[PDB]
């Protein structure tokens, strides 16, 4: 009856835990994100069609 | 000049426009330029085994002809190299690309070209002198064990015009320039030999000394010589990989050629981690056996059709070897992997097979494969004496020894090492099996025999009678019990357990029992059939007096000699010297006597 | 178990199903504290979002979507809404109704519960008696089952009342009891 | 990169068995990936088994039911097989695919590693020397195992192959007197088998270093031909290139070679011995020699495959050729079972390849090799005695072979017989091996060399 | 749409003009409607491997073309109804055609389009409420017995826009129509499932209550579990018919399926006249199991493919009855005889032969469907948790458990109910050897019991133990004879044959142990045990005293208690209620401690 306790005391702090990982997710994420979408931005642009190799003549 | 790839089913892919493409001709398939062989050729389209795995491949590939046979680089650069099937350093591909794996169409050289090699000619050579295939026109000191005799390929000849002097050359370097019909024939260090193509000799001699290994039960009960075939048939874990690397590193070969045919790789890695820290001693000095052992790795889930390429290249490596005058060994690992591909590529070629799957030409393949292996009369003008005698492990599947692939072996080596599953599992190692093995140069070492340990033969002879009435006896037994066995029935199958439990197994991992010289391997079954004699002796002199003496009475007289007998295969050969150890068997052998005549 | 579009078409049809169990058990909008607890799945089924943006919200995580978590809310809830129907004539206290929701969400599994048997077996004689035609064991069984509903809805389930303990061993042994 | 876009092509010339068959196939990539839209829109897999001219095998993992001729439309992806591997991968579960089967998000790659791998250097290719401490006697004393080694649990169907799985997973450590993170692949294991191991995964504090890629009875056939291919080279990624010791185990193994023997037998390819394919040993080849260490990486594969032998049977083509690759095998024994001695291990069938390295000075004890050979001597003449006592009866048996029967007993009672989750040291196993053979006088243990008789024997 | 027959060898059609068909789709050949199943396609050309003979199918014949695989057709009308293996209802053939035989692809629905069906909406559910697939929107009064809950596919979801008012209804009338992304789905009352594609379940639960029968040593020595999978071997006199009989009448079970999938034409017209007739008393009431049971019933002259598809068709229906929230127990009369109509389906499209003949899956497919038991907790809204308990039944060839059916059912199952000829001639009904049969559930089941019957393990472990005893000291009894017994050891024997005549024998023909409640098992078992273990500390206690006890003493002072523990049979459940029965058995409990107390 008594061993019911420490299940809030467990989820309160690996709740926490996990707001402070996806903060610093989030924070690194706006940090580094507009370079990577004009990079990948800059490359679906850019085309360059070709054949296969394997095609002659 | 260039095909093109026109459909992949595996190891086997089929390429277009190889109008001219001669059959077992060497292409490069894809643009990452995998070697491969062809195999069949319909109308104006190919089919080659690829030596490299084919994924990724597409239809409409490069298909480059090279217009040469699968062939091997000889000369020296060999000896203490791990190539792989079709000869590549694997050394150096990991030197090159400083990665733990093996690119696919990596094409670094088989010989290195970069080190200088102290290059000494043949003193009598001159211009305008005749010189012919196999005629050795240098030396190189390739290492302190191996002299690499510098001779002409095979197929060439002509009137020397230029020999380099002595000095420091490469592999590139012209080192020999002759003429024959005004056509002028130029020649570095290294000669390069189709692998299907068997090295011509002068002669084939008979085979005529022993291949001392370091197992007791196969130098004395099963002999095999310097030039001729084994298999060790046997199933998983029965020990015929540690047979072949005992082999290779405690024989009388100067040179031994590893082929881990589609084997364990962990097992060539035990190989090289091993064999550098084991030393022979030539002229007082300690040197290196990986020094003289050159390993041919191809391991199991390296590409299928490479395994053919590896048994190839190992027994062209040995041949050449043998054309200097080394007495070359060749382990390979498992010619049932070797097998098996060729009935993987035979699948996919859609072959009709024979027995088992296998296609119908794994008989003629096995044989003529173990036909390259007597003893000969190398080629050239020096006379000499190689030979290479092919150690192969077979591993039928299920344990059966009437797999295709191990029937069609027993019908072409000459010496049968069959091992058992029971003995290994009982840890009776080496587990061969001492009813059903054989070995065909009895007869022809018995010469050898009766010039060098003389008293060897009839303590042969006799080991052996015992062996089979202790089989007849026990057979018996297991049926009725030994309530009515005759008192020598019973000394026979007490020195039969002798005999197995501490004269044919062998540890082979221990400072004394990893090697067993043969004054060893004769001395214990000396002082064995010894004891056995006596023992007989004394019940059959006694069985009619009052005194009748049994093996009770024997083993409760002689529990301390029977221990020593028992013991005798803890002797070191190394930290204890011949002297010592045959003295000790001496002494042995007079407490035997002299405890006989105390008990009579 | 589920695919993702099935798992996510699960949650939705989850939230539903809850919706249409509170309005059931409370269309007066009385247990309150059962609907606060259940806030954040009504506030999906209070306004009008069809299946397929309540589908997209349940993938986006926007809406709750831990069908195990989903599950165990809703069996809270059926279990409570057949209580309250198992004694449909015989209304139940607010207060009473409020008790018997917080013993059942502090359960720790109801498909193995007390309170889960007990409901089936009065399920089982008001299924039977739903039908049963008008003989001495059918109005027999009638009373009994009028008075266990009775005592159901002034008591509840959730405790070990001598009197409803031994009006369901009676009305069972009577059902099981042969016709004749 | 590839940047061109990926032909579609409704062109499906014809169905049978797992095999679709595309026509107008421009430049076939042999090996490559197809994505498979079914007429209901169901998205399938499969890999291009062969290319001839426009044609292209292509063998379905999901099974060809319901593919239509006209309507299904195959992209080609261009490329063949590749996992996404991050090393977030640990802590996770995924089905046979790959896919994410625990509510998860998809693994966002770290890299992109080919499935079918790469076969290791063998000249840069370290050999394993570091005893693992798996604390089941029957393994330390006697098939020692050693960090980085192909040691497979050869069993039959309702042993406790898995029991004995879990607790090499929950016990294994070196032999120094750092975690294992485990890569588990499972094909074709019944729902209570998949429970279990993920269950004790969870109840032991490891599930945040176990991945499990999981393939139940029902789930599709063909997908587990690289259900263990995913597990090796997430498991290849965590070791060589992330420098974890990951010990990999492979679940039924026997259904793996069923899976395979079902797609060669729809091939119509080479048979062997009881209808597996010509190429089985090559193929449980590529999936087992995905061990041992790597020079210039700290990182190390333990594989422990478990495969059922089919009706008991150590020569039938799956055991047989799993021990021809394989380092060893530890044999789980129906007859020790049945008397309900748990682990039943069959020592004698059992074996492993790298304990004469891994055991001696140094690492464990230097009586170690001595001990366990003269343990199974004596183990292999107690049985002898046993099989020729069932046919002379009691009274006629001598007073060593009634030794030999003691030892036996105490033997199968003391060191084979162990808790679930004892975890007995090297050193406790060899005393145990010490006390038993004890029972003899030195003169009957002829394998252990006077030096060492007379150094532990009197204790 | 329409095909064609371009050709007819055997049972295989070529059909043309097939462009748009599916593999492994179901198609209708010849003017008579042959049931086909699609096995391959090329081109338009699609082979078909046709159910039925096909004498008289013609070129040009039209083959139409059904948008489904081999799918069983769910819903209303299952109860009480006896199909083939395809779905053929063979109970309305006979009665539509008036004809003993079934006519050449004949066509009738598996389920009655005319009968109506009293049919009550979900009382919730509205114009515009959001539903998911296995959603209950309404319940049918199918029986007095089984209400068949009418549920939305697996699949299908959406927000409802009409759904018909309480009323009656046939399968043909739409009851249901929901929308979803704008595409209308109108629902009626059957729906189909592809027999081969396991029914989608919210999760699958482990199975941790006993499946009860009522037999003794069924339901405590070898206990199943609701989801359970068990195997039953198949003989003359085994006595199968006890288990099923067990199963149908008083099993927990809420639904039966039984596939008899290819028995003897006898053998299935016995079960279809037995079944029928057997009753069931529910609420007071003595009802058919036939409201609660259905048969999916197939000679060894039926297509194979009805054969063949017989288990999935079965498991499918208990499928569905298992998501409608019940507890069903399938029971394969012989999955030997379905394995036959596997080898020969792999014989006809000429498949490899795997070990001994069988396909190159067997395994695999016994393996999953095995895997389709078990209890879950169904798909939808209404929180359900339904079970499937397969007891399949196995022919071993002449008793050997070797063959490869056995052994994979046997690896498979996780029960084995070992039924015996040899105790059938003893008279020792049920005829369970309790001796091979097991249960690998008792370790699921610790947890019920340790709630509801705490004692019941250790006195089943008791029980086992003396049984495991009485037959080990069964071999000594011939070695020395019975007087040569200790007196624990006759105890032993006399309590192992009081629970062998008196506990697990069991007649189900009496009325008072037909059907055994586990209160009264367990209870029987714990006054058995108490005497035995009782009767074994008096032995013990008095061994000491020159006035020792033993079991004659025990047995001439106790014959009464004897007499009453071998009564302890006829007490009725009906009569005897619970509580009188288990102060009966507490009263005797109290008899047995007073006069042991008295005798030590
Ligand atoms: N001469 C020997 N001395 C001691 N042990 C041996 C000997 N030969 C084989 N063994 C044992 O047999 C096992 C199998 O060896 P190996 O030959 O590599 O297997 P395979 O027979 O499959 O090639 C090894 O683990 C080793 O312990």
């Amino acid at each position: 009856q008594a061993a019911m306790g420490s299940q809030g005391n467990l989820s309160a702090e690996v709740e926490q835990a996990t707001r402070r990982q996806v903060q610093g997710m989030q924070s690194s994420q706006q940090r580094n994100r507009e370079r990577v979408l004009t990079q990948l931005l800059g490359m679906v642009c850019d085309v360059r069609p070709q054949v296969h190799p394997n095609y002659r003549i | 000049t260039f095909g093109y790839v026109h459909g992949v089913s595996g190891p086997v892919v089929t390429a277009c426009d190889m109008a001219g493409a001669a059959m077992y001709e060497l292409v490069r398939v894809g643009h990452s330029e995998l070697v491969g062989e062809i195999i069949r050729l319909e109308g104006d389209m190919a089919t080659i085994q690829v030596y490299e795995e084919t994924s990724g491949v597409s239809v409409g590939d490069p298909v480059l002809r090279t217009g040469k046979p699968l062939s091997v680089e000889l000369g020296p650069g060999i000896m203490g190299a791990i190539f792989d099937g079709i000869q590549r350093p694997l050394s150096d591909i990991s030197s090159q690309t400083q990665s733990i794996y093996i690119p696919r169409g990596v094409n670094v050289s088989a010989l290195s070209r970069d080190i200088k090699w102290e290059f000494i000619p043949s003193k009598n050579l001159r211009v305008g002198s005749h010189i012919t295939g196999g005629d050795i026109y240098g030396i190189v000191n390739e290492n302190s064990l191996i002299k690499h005799k510098i001779m002409l390929p095979p197929r060439s000849r002509g009137s020397v015009t230029y020999i380099a002097p002595p000095g420091n050359y490469d592999a590139s370097d012209v080192v020999l320039e002759l003429e024959f019909e005004g056509v002028k024939e130029k020649l570095s260090m290294v000669q390069v030999w189709p692998v299907r193509q068997v090295r011509p000799v002068t002669e084939k001699l008979p085979a005529n000394h022993p291949l001392l290994t370091g197992q007791r039960v196969l130098d004395a009960l099963f002999p095999c010589v310097q030039g001729g075939t084994t298999a060790i048939p046997g199933a998983f874990g029965c020990g015929k990989t540690v047979i072949s690397q005992s082999l290779s590193k405690y024989s009388n070969s100067d040179v031994i050629i590893y082929v881990g045919c589609g084997e364990r790789g962990n097992e060539m890695s035990e190989v090289l981690r091993d064999f550098p820290e084991l030393t022979m001693e030539v002229d007082g000095k300690v040197e290196s056996i990986m020094k003289r052992t050159a390993l041919v790795a191809n391991t199991s889930n390296m590409p299928v059709a490479a395994r053919e390429a590896s048994i190839y290249t190992g027994i062209t490596l040995s041949e050449y070897f043998r054309d200097m005058g080394y007495h070359v060994s060749m382990m390979a690992d498992s010619t049932s992997r070797w097998a098996e591909a060729l009935r993987e590529i035979s699948g996919r070629l859609a072959e009709m097979p024979a027995d088992s799957g296998y296609p119908a030409y794994l008989g003629a393949r096995l044989a003529s494969f173990y036909e390259r292996a007597g003893r000969v009369k190398c080629l050239g003008n020096p006379e000499r004496e190689g030979s290479v005698s092919i150690v192969g492990a077979v591993s039928p599947p299920g344990g059966d020894f009437s797999d295709p692939v191990t029937s069609a072996t027993l019908g072409i080596v000459q010496v049968f090492w069959g091992l058992d599953k029971k003995l290994a599992q009982r840890k009776h190692f080496p587990s061969v099996n001492w009813l059903i093995s054989y070995s065909k140069y009895m007869r022809a070492l018995d010469e050898y025999y009766d010039k060098h340990f003389t008293e060897f033969v009839p303590l042969r002879t006799k080991a052996k009678e015992i062996l089979q009435e202790e089989e007849d006896l026990a057979e018996i037994v297991q049926l009725v019990g030994k309530a009515s066995l005759a008192e020598t029935d019973k000394i026979t199958l007490e020195v039969a357990k002798l005999i197995k439990d501490d004269f044919l197994q062998q540890n082979g991992y221990t400072p004394y029992d990893r090697f067993c010289p043969f004054y060893k391997t004769v001395g214990m079954l000396s002082n064995m059939i010894s004891f056995y004699d006596m023992a007989r002796r004394a019940v059959e002199t006694t069985a009619q007096s009052d005194n009748k003496i049994t093996w009770s009475i024997i083993r409760e007289h002689m529990g301390e000699i029977l221990y020593k007998l028992s013991s005798m295969k803890f002797k070191d050969p190394v930290k204890d010297g011949e002297a010592k150890i045959k003295a000790d068997y001496a002494q042995l052998l007079e407490d035997m006597q002299n405890a006989f005549r105390s008990l009579e | 178990g589920l695919t993702s579009e099935q798992y996510h078409s699960q949650v939705v049809g989850k939230i539903g199903y809850i919706a249409r169990c509170m309005q059931t058990i409370d269309p007066e909008n009385n247990l309150k504290k059962i609907r606060e607890d259940y806030q954040d799945v009504l506030i999906w089924a209070e306004k009008n979002y069809r299946f397929e943006e309540i589908l997209e919200a349940s993938k986006s995580g926007k809406c709750p979507n831990d069908l195990d978590a989903l599950s165990r809310r809703s069996l809270i809830l059926q279990e409570l809404l057949r209580l309250v129907s198992s004694i449909s004539p015989f209304k139940m206290k607010l207060d009473l109704i409020e008790s018997q929701y917080e013993k059942m969400k502090q359960h720790v599994n109801l498909w193995k519960s007390d309170y889960h048997v007990k409901l089936n077996q009065l399920n089982q004689l008001t299924d039977y008696l739903k039908n049963a035609a008008p003989t001495p064991k059918n109005n027999f069984l009638r009373a009994m089952t009028s008075v266990l509903q009775m005592q159901i809805a002034q008591y509840g389930i959730t405790e070990d009342n001598e009197g409803i303990n031994q009006l369901f061993k009676l009305g069972l042994h009577l059902l099981a009891m042969a016709n004749e | 990169y590839l940047s061109q876009p990926r032909l579609t092509y409704k062109t499906v010339s014809g169905v049978n068995g797992p095999l679709v068959i595309l026509d107008h196939v421009k430049f076939p990539r042999y090996a490559e990936i197809v994505h498979l839209t079914l007429p209901d829109g169901t998205k399938r897999s499969g890999q291009v088994l062969e290319v001839s001219g426009s044609k292209a095998v292509v063998q379905v993992f999901e099974g060809t039911s319901g593919i239509d001729a006209k309507k299904t439309s195959c992209e080609f992806t261009g490329d063949i097989l590749r996992t996404p591997v991050s090393e977030d991968m640990l802590g996770r579960v995924f089905n046979g695919s790959g896919k994410p089967i625990d509510r998860g998000p998809v693994v966002l790659a770290e890299d992109f590693l080919d499935i079918m791998g790469q076969p290791i250097n063998p000249q840069c290719r370290i050999y394993p020397e570091e005893m693992i401490q798996t604390g089941i006697s029957a393994i330390d004393g006697m098939n020692s195992i050693a960090r980085g080694q192909k040691i497979p649990i050869f069993s039959a169907a309702g042993l406790p192959h898995n029991e004995i799985a879990a607790q090499i997973c929950r016990q294994a450590g070196l032999v120094k007197k750092e975690n294992f993170a485990i890569v588990f692949a499972a094909m074709g294991v019944n729902m209570e088998t998949a429970r279990f191991f993920k269950s004790d995964f969870e109840e032991n504090g490891s599930m945040d270093n176990v991945c499990l890629f999981l393939n139940l009875a029902n789930d599709p056939t063909i997908e587990r031909i690289i259900t263990p291919r995913l597990a090796l080279t997430t498991a290849e990624f965590l070791a060589y290139q992330c420098e974890k010791h990951v010990l990999v185990i492979l679940t039924d193994m026997s259904s793996y070679a069923e899976a395979l023997r079902e797609v060669s037998a729809a091939r119509e390819e080479v048979p062997g011995r009881r209808g597996f394919p010509g190429y089985m040993y090559t193929d449980l080849a590529t999936i087992y020699e995905r061990a041992g260490r790597v020079e210039g990486r700290n990182g190390s594969i333990t594989q422990i495959p478990i495969l059922t032998m089919p009706n008991d049977d150590i020569t039938h083509p799956i055991p047989d050729l799993t021990g021809y690759i394989t380092e060893g095998q530890i044999y789980v024994d129906r007859q020790l079972h049945n008397r309900q001695i748990y682990p039943p291990i069959n020592v004698l069938p059992s074996l492993s390849r790298l304990m004469k390295s891994a055991i001696g000075e140094g690492m464990t004890r230097k009586d170690h090799a001595d001990v366990s050979n003269q343990l199974y001597a004596c183990y292999a003449i107690g049985k002898d005695v046993q099989a020729m006592k069932a046919v002379v009866g009691e009274e006629a048996l001598t007073s060593d072979d009634l030794l030999y029967l003691e030892f036996l007993q105490k033997f199968e009672k003391n060191f084979i017989t162990q808790g679930p989750y004892e975890n007995r040291t090297v050193y406790e196993t060899l005393d145990i091996g010490w006390q038993l053979l004890r029972i003899f006088p030195k003169e009957m243990l002829k394998r252990i060399p006077q030096s060492t008789l007379s150094e532990f024997y009197p204790r």
